[PDB]
């Protein structure tokens, strides 16, 4: 599968508006149903995801929409230049956000897993918590219900013995 | 009325040992309801 981290604000928009979650990995669909700021915030939320996913089980972290847009802007086609214009807007909006939320600094997020098919693992970035001393341990303890949600879902397809050897399984044990 | 020689009942040899309330709850599920045991809902506990 592929984990797609998005802020709660973006997730609730998708659920309220009724945006097909299946096609959020297809660049051509997400850019039509997603605002420029939402796309930038998804990038920022991916870059703030602290956990290492079980690559040994073919569980990858999604490539941010900005990179996908940047790549398509360099590939010949009938929409290439519209995609380049979108890229420029994403960079300016992303820089605008980075200059505003730079003060966030020392905090960690709660994550909620919303499985969508076997090729997409929506990870909702919820309320922040302040964590300056050993934020790695604080993040682990806070995300207990995120770790067991991931374990429950990958045990649907992956062998139990293999999942038991992942860092995600370990994080669950360390939390409780 | 029999004082010198009467019935001699067997005395139980085993005394139950107190256990942890959580191990007993999970164990009774493990043995009595072997249906949800092979799923994370039970394994996580």
């Amino acid at each position: 599968t592929q984990v797609l981290v998005m802020p709660k604000a973006v997730f609730e928009s998708y659920k309220t508006a009724g945006v097909q979650f299946n096609k959020l990995l297809d660049t051509n669909y997400i850019v039509s149903e997603t605002s420029v700021n939402d796309l930038a915030e998804i990038h920022q939320a991916l870059t703030a995801f602290p956990f290492l996913l079980p690559e040994k089980l073919d569980i990858k972290l999604a490539v941010s929409p900005i990179i996908k847009v940047a790549e398509l802007g360099e590939i010949d086609g009938p929409e290439q230049f519209k995609m380049k214009d979108l890229h420029n807007r994403l960079e300016s909006r992303l820089a605008t956000n980075e200059l505003r939320d730079a003060g966030n600094r020392n905090l960690v997020y709660d994550y909620y897993l919303y499985p969508v098919d076997e090729n997409l693992w929506v990870a909702v970035q919820q309320s922040a918590h302040i964590a300056s001393s050993d934020p790695r341990r604080v993040s682990i303890q806070l995300n207990h219900t995120f770790f067991d949600s991931m374990i429950n879902e990958m045990l649907n397809t992956r062998p139990r013995e293999s999942v038991a050897s992942t860092q995600i399984f370990t994080y669950y044990l360390e939390s409780c | 009325r029999n004082y010198s020689g009467g019935q001699q009942q067997a005395i139980s040899r085993f005394t139950a040992r107190p256990g942890d309330p959580q191990v007993e709850e999970l164990y009774l599920i493990f043995t009595n309801f072997p249906a949800q045991t092979a799923y994370w809902e039970f394994h996580k506990k």
